[PDB]
């Protein structure tokens, strides 16, 4: 697996059970009630998927899709933003924006 | 500038850095970008003074000196869009982008 960094979520990692991205004055929390909620901002964000499922988890894939699945892998919510196949990341930026950047176009050296 | 990323349009200045764990990208004195514990450098020491690290509309990392000249390009190109250079915790610097999704807690639901 990939070590955690409070404000990033690279393709592969999986938040669930009130796990969260944390930045400056914000949190994006994949809550226990299957609702993904960004906290803070002027209004904040939710996917309103409260109660929609059990043991839901969040996961940004390698096609650029950030998805919420319940314990039975039913899609509950998609970022619905599929693009080029490769490595993606989700930053909870210090300005409050949760933004998904990808795919990866340049590196100092390769993964393994 | 915000700790472990540099968004396109942002500038990492002399002494400025990005840290993730035992890893540190310093935009150094001698115009050399060193990624400590990361066995990597721009490898551009003394090739300037008062230099600055930037990210383009196209996801390229560029370093200019105090005067104004490009001194290193990452040479990688993709489309016009937002980009983030990020300090992956494995110890690599990765340019991701373009943006493909945005959550905005400022405009209402
Ligand atoms: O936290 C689970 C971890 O297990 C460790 O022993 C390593 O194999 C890591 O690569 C992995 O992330
Ligand atoms: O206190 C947090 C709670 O906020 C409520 O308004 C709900 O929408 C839930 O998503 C959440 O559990
Ligand atoms: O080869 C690049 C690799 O990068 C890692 O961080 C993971 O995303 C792997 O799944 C991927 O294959
Ligand atoms: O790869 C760059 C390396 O260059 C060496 O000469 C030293 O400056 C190291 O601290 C650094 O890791
Ligand atoms: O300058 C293009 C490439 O050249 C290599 O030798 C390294 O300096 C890389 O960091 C760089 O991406």
């Amino acid at each position: 697996n990939i070590p955690f960094t409070n404000n990033l979520l690279f393709s592969g990692q999986v938040l669930y059970g009130d796990g969260r991205l944390t930045a400056k004055s914000h949190q994006l929390v994949m809550q226990g009630d299957c609702n993904l909620v960004l906290y803070g901002g002027k209004y904040g964000w939710q996917s309103n998927t409260h109660g929609n499922g059990e043991h839901c988890f969040l996961r940004l894939n390698h096609k650029g899709e950030l998805i919420i699945k319940d314990d039975d892998f039913k899609t509950i919510w998609s970022s619905s933003s599929s693009s080029k196949h490769g490595d993606y990341v989700l930053i909870l930026r210090d300005d409050g924006f949760a933004v998904i950047y990808g795919p990866a176009i340049w590196e100092t050296s390769p993964q393994a | 500038l915000g700790t472990n990323y540099l968004l396109s349009g942002q500038t990492l200045d002399r002494e400025g850095h990005l840290k993730n764990g035992d890893f540190d990208l310093v935009m150094q004195d001698d115009c050399n970008l060193v990624l400590y514990n990361g066995n990597w450098q721009s490898n551009t020491a003394n090739k300037g003074r008062d230099c600055k690290l930037t990210l383009t509309d196209y996801g390229e990392l560029v370093i200019k000196n105090g005067d104004g000249s490009t001194v290193w390009r990452s040479r990688a190109q993709s489309v016009k869009g937002n980009y983030a250079a990020v300090v992956h915790p494995d110890g690599r610097l990765v340019v991701f982008g373009p943006s493909v999704f945005k959550i905005d807690p400022w405009v209402p639901g």
